[PDB]
RNA sequence: GGGAUACUACCCUAGCUGUGUUGGCUUUCUAACCCGCACCACUUAUCGUGGUGGGAGACAGUGUCAGGCGGGCAGUUUGACUGGGGCGGUCGCCUCCUAAAAGGUAACGGAGGCGCUCAAAGGUUCCCUCAGAAUGGUUGGAAAUCAUUCAUAGAGUGUAAAGGCAUAAGGGAGCUUGACUGCGAGACCUACAAGUCGAGCAGGGUCGAAAGACGGACUUAGUGAUCCGGUGGUUCCGCAUG
RNA sequence: UGCUGGAAGGUUAAGAGGAGUGGUUAGCUUCUGCGAAGCUACGAAUCGAAGCCCCAGUAAACGGCGGCCGUAUAACGGUCC
RNA sequence: UGGGAGUCAGAACAUGGGUGAUAAGGUCCGUGUUCGAAAGGGAAACAGCCCAGACCACCAGCUAAGGUCCCAAAAUAUAUG
RNA sequence: UGAGGGUAGCGGAGAAAUUCCAAUCGAACCUGGAGAUAGCUGGUUCUCUCCGAAAUAGCUUUAGGGCUAGCCUCAAGUGAU
RNA sequence: AAGCAGUAAAUGUGGAGCCGUAGCGAAAGCGAGUCUGAAUAGGGCGUUUAGUAUUUGGUCGUAGACCCGAAACCAGGUGAU
RNA sequence: GGAUCCUGAGUACGACGGAGCACGUGAAAUUCCGUCGGAAUCUGGGAGGACCAUCUCCUAAGGCUAAAUACUCUCUAGUGA
RNA sequence: CAUAGCAUAUCAGAAGGCACACCCGGAGAACUGAAACAUCUUAGUACCCGGAGGAAGAGAAAGAAAAUUCGAUUCCCUUAG
């Protein structure tokens, strides 16, 4: 539980932000979105 | 003074400027505001969108038309001509 | 003699074509993580001042 | 076996030598330097002066720099509210009652919550639909579990009460990632700061047969400017140009 | 606690030791690291004085000379420290 | 729309209410009124009550609340009880 | 007890008491900064006319202060709202 | 404007400078558009004439700035008749 | 012409500490101060507000310098909404 | 012996005060404001010292510009709160 900040992969910066639960979602997660660099709903995973 | 004891139930909140805020009859905007609440005292009916705080806007321009809904229950009708 | 200026307050708004100010937002320049999209991009504006406040500080602006 | 003698810092277990010039350990010298250290004198001025001898001696002392001690000293601070002050108690948000059938509305007035949580308790699609009561029975503490009818949503609905809810917003299955970008006419509240709800717009995607429906949880609380500092990217300036 | 004393086991400067380096470049390769010998600027391996941790001592120093159940260590049994 | 201001200690009445003791010329809110900033008449005197708002004369008149044996202007007025 | 002297204000002196240091002292007196400061009190100079409040939200190291708003006033504009 | 002829005036001289006549944008820049941007859009800000110089009056500001009034702080001095 | 020669030393410069320069030993690069250190000498050296390359300028560490400017204890003579 | 010291023998160069108004130095606070206060400001003010001249000081290019440099210095206005 913390201020997660996910980190695309060529989107070149420190955007997008969520809620997780240690407890319930320790490792890092990924999912898609849209990154407006591309015009496209793409991955993105933790970092 | 002398020893005044405490107490705890000195607390509360910032009322909501609550209700409505338009009658029936009048004309309205399209991102014009109808009603404040809480759950669903009354449903929005026609040209009218419950956004998150169960607010109630009309759609669009248009007079406003409060009536009743089921046997027993509340509704909004939202009409144009004007 | 000759009339100061607010310079911390020259670096925080600038005016407008006829007389107004046009002044930046606060809430901002930190933690946007406990807060939400039209809650940002709504913050990244600028508006005017309120003429109230105009009345409080109408001498500082000399020279603008 | 316990490290481990190819090589390589290199060695306690070593011995040893003095090397261009030099510093540590320590003694002796002494001029340096000191001596409120005795004698000779300008001055018949024990000042001063110097010579004398003696001492100590490169020591300290002194300058700068850096440290730690320093009510010995100095300058300030030492919240407010309050049926006087004080002690006590409290100070920021959320929900109800007072609050007088719009809203609004005080009290050291009355009652409760908060300083989060859920990648599933989210989104979509498709199913289901209450406990409780009796009804009664291997259990039976009565009732666990199971069984039939009524049950008004009382059940249950992540977190207080409130409204609300079976369109289920309740509960299950599958899919999931809209817990998306850039905007929005407009409207609410309001002294300002602010805060709130937005059609829809392009955009682009998830699910769904599509229709469509998704800009976080049924709502309402889940902290806090601004400066400063930090990190990264940067339609940018950045010193005569670079 | 203060005051001493002490094992001084360790951590401590100002200091020594230098293994190594930006902003701009005439400089090795002319899509580019020996940092070179050059302005706006610098380091470790190690130790590091008072002292701060550790131990004895200290009440004509400061200080305390208590408490609980039997009971206004005011007597005593249990006692706690 | 702009210019120039003052006010932040309010008080009593009726009235809804809380608190207090169905205490208080108490105290906190509210809804109205008056004073504050409003003289005059009535309430014997009586900041908040009842009537009513003064431009200045006048030895003119009608009325309100109040009142009509003397002080003190108006009825020992009726008729009833 | 005298005549002469010696001690100076962050200081002196003191058989100690805030005691004394030129009729005064929890740190004298003269000057100067200095018209120190004062959200505090008091005071504040001739006339007539017209309009004419407030004693309330809110935030305050704030509460008998202050800043916006509220309700006033003046003049520009619009103009049945 | 300074400055100059003049006289302690004027008037003349004197154009270094200042305001306006286009704005938007942090800015590079662009221009009746501009910013965001993705478009122009959508929206903000614009746009779609009239101002400038001197002066009067009212306010405000900096200088003690309506007036008097502290306790006290500091610098230098006087004093032990 | 200028080859060579001359061209201001504990100076320049650096570290540490401090003042100042609108700008807070920090950039103080500029400029003063101490304690430590500590240079080149044209073929050199310095500056160019972090900074430097290139470019511009200059050539330090030696000295002297009217003018326009300031005040009035005065003096003279005069002036005074 | 030397010159110092001492001696004479010349000369007066000295102090002193002071217009500390202006100027240059040396040293060098508080009250204040910040609505408290320490950084900061009051201010390099006030006061003392010393020089003190009729003015003083500064002053001729290691400069400022990317200049084409008023060309040293000083002064007035703007740049500009």
């Amino acid at each position: 539980r913390v201020n997660v900040t996910l980190a695309c992969t060529e989107c070149g910066d420190r955007n997008y932000i969520t809620t997780k639960n240690k407890r319930n979602n320790p490792e890092r997660i990924e999912m898609k979105k849209y990154c407006p660099r591309l015009n496209k709903y793409t991955l993105h995973r933790e970092t | 003074k002398k020893g005044v004891s405490s107490t705890k139930n000195g607390r509360d909140s910032e009322s909501k400027r609550l209700g409505a805020k338009r009658a029936d009859g009048q004309f309205v905007t399209g991102g014009s505001i109808l009603y404040r609440q809480r759950g669903t005292k009354i449903y929005p009916g026609e040209n009218v969108g419950r956004g998150g705080d169960d607010t109630l806007f009309a759609k669009i321009d248009g007079v406003v038309k409060f009536e009743r809904k089921g046997r027993d229950k509340k509704q909004v009708s939202v009409y144009a001509v004007a | 003699p000759k009339m100061k200026t607010h310079r911390g307050a020259a670096k925080r708004v600038k005016r407008t074509a006829s007389g107004q100010l046009k002044r930046s937002r606060a809430f901002t320049s930190h933690l946007f993580a406990n807060k939400s999209t039209k809650q940002k991009r709504q913050l990244r504006k600028a508006r005017l001042v309120s003429k109230s406040d105009m009345k409080r500080v109408k001498q500082l602006l000399a020279y603008k």
